[PDB]
């Protein structure tokens, strides 16, 4: 039997205070970069042809 | 001559001898006219059922009330006619029977001891006497807050297993016991391997083994639960509040069993009337005395078969109780990171100083053997202890406490006037530093 | 005198990995407890966002 | 004395963190896209 990630991760990170805090400080970076991107479509995928991002393709670069 | 290096070499060693029915023999020569004979029994309170609780205790009393062959108080007169001191004692795991005596009267001793080991006069003459005597005691035992607070702590974590229960058990079974269960519990647990026999004094082994002398010996445990919790009995009358704190630990046999010995050597301990003064090296011993944040404190270490206990026991006035608790913890925590070699030396020295001084007098060696056999068996790693001690390193330590302390779940044992005791969740978020 | 006190069980409060008195807490403790702190960290993430 | 223990690594571990913070804050530079970076 092998320790589930938690047993590992706790021994890995949460135990040592910084280490615990460290990945916490890490996670948000990629997160928001991933988060900001992934959500926008959900907004945008719903909003289609009503915005020059879609509209101005009619007249953009002439 | 004598050199602490040489002195480890010159020892009478422990002896090993077996019987057929499971009794073990053993011995060491003190070149002494006197000898301490004893008998050890591994029958634990945790073996007995809930109804069976307090029996052996009750039983232990019954032994010298006269035995099957030798009725009441003809027994004592002989040992008194000899002039020998006689004593016995109990513990949740272990019960003891032993005598200090000359090597001369040794032969009767065994055959006296042997008879009562199992053969027992069972008469209700005593059953009510002792019961009343015990009911006397049970109600009187409430006098010392010390022995009080312990049992709470066992039940605190070890609830769910017999390990936590009282030695003397509920007041009711004290009334409710028939000597059938006695004989029954006499029956089960007094056959070997459960039995262990030894003695120490001027006796060589063989002159023991001959008169180990044809009489007899004989024909379950579980992991106990370790529960983070609290117990609070608030009573405002008394002046002081005995408070101690603990976390579970390893079993008897283990390397870590060694490191923990020096662990408590670090903290030291302070009480009122020590000649210590402010100049003591131990941080709390000086400081907790400085403001007398404690009238007294000590530490404890006990390692069971599969279990062990770590912590300290302290006494202080109530209005300041918060102090000790605040200022106890770091003395664990600062170890866990910043600890130091030299500071251990003394403790390294102390434990060395400690175990050596343990060996004065006949009896103490005798007692050692029994637990040793019940614990590590034959082992008397005398010089090896030092080697076991020489093991120790600053890293070694800062590896150990890493296990059992940093961010763990303690249990809380306390007795009135608890009132100002910091609440639980502090202690928990107070165990692990945030780095301050 | 009393010596008898105890609460029968907290089971309905209590939880699976500790559900046996004959099991060592050291067994579950590592992974079990980490699950606790686990809530601490992730919940701080959105705070930063 | 000085025995400068895991604290030194601990210390080594502290400042590393918030160093990211600035970069993560709003007063850092533009690293190699390194997981999505819009133009």
């Amino acid at each position: 039997v092998a320790p589930t990630l938690t047993a590992r991760l706790y021994s890995l990170l949460f135990r040592r205070t910084s280490t615990f805090a460290l990945t916490i400080v890490v996670g948000a970076l990629f997160f928001e970069r991933a988060f900001d991107q992934g959500a926008d479509a959900i907004y945008e995928h719903i909003n289609e042809g009503k915005l020059w991002k879609h509209i101005k393709h009619k007249y953009e670069n002439k | 001559t004598a050199t602490y290096a040489q002195a480890l070499q010159s020892v009478p060693e422990t002896q090993v001898s077996q019987l057929d029915n499971g009794l073990r023999v053993a011995s060491e020569q003190s070149s002494q006219p006197t000898c301490t004979v004893g008998v050890w029994i591994d029958a634990g309170s945790r073996y007995e059922s809930e109804k069976n609780n307090g029996a052996g205790y009750f039983v232990e009393h019954l032994a010298f009330k006269g035995t099957k062959n030798r009725p009441g108080n003809a027994l004592e007169k002989e040992v008194e006619s000899m002039g020998a001191h006689l004593n016995a004692y109990s513990t949740r795991e272990h019960t003891a029977y032993y005598i200090k005596a000359l090597s001369k009267d040794l032969p009767k001793a065994v055959e006296l001891l042997a008879d009562i080991v199992q053969n027992c006069s069972l008469e209700d003459s005593q059953i009510e006497k002792e019961r009343d005597v015990i009911l006397q005691e049970l109600q009187e035992n409430d006098t010392s807050m010390r022995d009080v607070v312990f049992n709470y702590l066992h039940a605190t974590a070890f609830q769910g297993t017999p390990l936590a229960q009282s030695v003397e058990g509920p007041s009711e079974n004290v009334r409710k016991l028939s000597r059938a269960d006695l004989t029954e519990y006499l029956s089960r647990h007094y056959k070997a391997p459960r039995m262990v026999l030894a003695a120490a004094g001027g006796l060589e082994h063989r002159q023991l083994l001959d008169l180990a002398q044809k009489h007899f010996s004989g024909l379950t445990l579980s992991p106990c639960r370790f529960t983070g919790s609290q117990i609070c009995h608030r009573e405002d009358g008394l002046p002081l509040a005995h408070v101690a704190i603990a976390v579970e630990g390893p079993g008897w046999a283990h390397p870590d069993n060694v490191a923990l010995q020096v662990a408590n050597a670090i903290i030291g301990h302070y009480d009122c009337t020590y000649g210590g003064g402010a100049h003591l090296s131990s941080p709390l011993a000086s400081i907790a005395a400085t403001n007398k944040l404690c009238q007294s404190f000590q530490t404890f270490n006990i390692c069971y078969a599969d279990t062990g206990l770590l912590g300290a026991h302290f006494v202080c006035d109530h209005m300041s109780i918060d102090d000790m608790m605040f200022v106890l913890q770091g003395q664990w925590m600062r170890l866990c990171t910043s600890a130091t070699e030299s500071e251990v030396l003394r403790g390294k020295n102390l434990l060395r100083n400690a175990l050596v001084s343990h060996l004065d007098g006949t009896t103490p060696v005798c007692e050692d053997i029994g637990r040793s056999l019940l614990t590590y068996g034959r082992r008397i790693p005398l010089a090896e202890w030092e080697s076991r001690i020489a093991e120790v390193d600053a890293r070694v330590v800062r590896e150990v406490c890493s296990k059992y302390f940093y961010d763990q779940c303690p249990a809380v044992a306390g007795f009135g006037p608890i009132e100002q005791l910091p609440d639980y969740n502090r202690i928990r978020s107070g165990m692990f530093w945030l780095r301050f | 005198s009393h010596t008898d006190i105890k609460v029968p069980d907290f089971s309905d409060y209590r939880r699976p990995e500790v559900l046996d008195s004959t099991k060592s807490s050291k067994e579950s403790s590592e992974a079990r407890k980490g699950f606790s702190y686990l809530v601490t960290a992730t919940t701080t993430v959105g705070v930063a966002y | 004395r000085q025995l400068a223990r895991n604290w030194v690594p601990t210390a080594s571990l502290w400042g590393a963190v918030g160093a990211v913070g600035l970069v993560w804050a709003t007063d850092w530079r533009l690293i190699l896209d390194w997981v999505p970076y819009i133009n």
